């Protein structure tokens, strides 16, 4: 997360990290939607030109943590995976559209204060709430600046921007799949997602239910936080039918 | 279920230093 700042203590719960067993290697952000399942972006389990192409049994996530490094005592639990499974047309060869993955946990997690799900939206939110110019919040342990890394979990809050102004604002096509988000070349403020954390979760709140909901998981973008640019996320609501079908398979 | 209501901050009735900021993007 570039000019972003901490995240206090349990402002993320569902915050996942995602590791690779051996060489142990923090890889990606994901999130966690129920005791036992976690979803990130599928270019962080496969994405061929950068030798990845990951089984259940190369990976490990932690869930609860704050610090990058520093291990967090009866506080931040470790899950194998039982399955991973990525969405069938995900194309990582052209511009990474339909950019998912769900896996389902080895075995249940108990809910802490720090570690609770985060929720998925249905039609009426993701209506009422993914709408430009309206903000959400990414959070991650990824690039501090475009290239160092924070000691701690970072957290930034940026606007949803219209679709022509997103499409114009580079040469990668970009599909219904995706929604772009950022500050603008005359806004004062900044902030982008970068390197480091994809697959973490794009959330908002709602102000009907009170209840956070997962509507990206950053997916990509050019540089971090370069003004007359934004950052792309995946749309979770429209890939919505594919997690329900994996969920319930 | 329970999901998107955080122990430390919606279940104690306590506010993030930042959330504001995102109810208030729903009016500007
Ligand atoms: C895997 C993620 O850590 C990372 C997140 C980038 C987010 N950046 C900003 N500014 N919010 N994703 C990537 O690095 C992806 C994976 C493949 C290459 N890539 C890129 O973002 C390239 N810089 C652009 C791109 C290449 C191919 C297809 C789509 C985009
Ligand atoms: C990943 O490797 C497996 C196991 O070797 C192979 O079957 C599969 O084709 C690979 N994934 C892709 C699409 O590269």
């Amino acid at each position: 997360i570039v000019e972003g700042s901490d995240a206090e203590i349990g402002m993320s719960p569902w915050q996942v990290m995602l590791f690779r067993k051996s060489p142990q290697e923090l890889l990606c952000g994901a999130s966690l939607i129920s005791d036992r399942w976690v979803l990130t972006a599928a270019h962080c389990l496969l994405y061929p030109p950068w030798d990845k192409n990951f089984t259940e049994n190369d990976l490990l996530v932690r869930i609860g943590k704050h610090s990058r490094t520093r291990y967090e005592r009866n506080i931040e639990k470790i899950s194998m995976l039982e399955k991973i499974y990525i969405h069938p047309r995900y194309n990582w060869r052209e511009n990474l559209d339909r950019d998912i993955a769900l896996m389902k946990l080895k075995k249940p997690v108990a809910f802490s204060d720090y570690i609770h799900p985060v929720c998925l939206p249905d039609r009426e939110t993701a209506a009422s709430l993914l709408q430009a110019g309206y903000k959400g919040r990414v959070t991650g342990w990824g690039n501090l600046k475009e290239t160092g890394q924070p000691s701690v979990l970072q957290v930034v809050n940026l606007p949803i921007v219209e679709r022509p102004v997103c499409k114009d604002s580079t040469r990668i096509r970009i599909t219904d799949n995706m929604f772009c988000a950022g500050f603008k070349v005359n806004d004062t403020k900044r902030g982008d997602a970068c390197e480091g954390d994809s697959g973490g979760p794009f959330v908002m709140k709602s102000p009907f239910n009170n209840r956070w909901y997962q509507m990206g998981i950053v997916s990509w973008g050019e540089g971090c936080d370069r003004k007359g640019k934004y950052g792309f996320y995946t749309h979770v609501f429209r890939l919505k039918k594919w997690i329900q079908k994996v969920i319930d398979q | 279920a329970d999901c998107g209501l955080r122990p430390l901050f919606e279940k104690k009735s306590l506010e993030d230093k930042t959330e504001r900021e995102l109810l208030e993007s729903y009016i500007d």
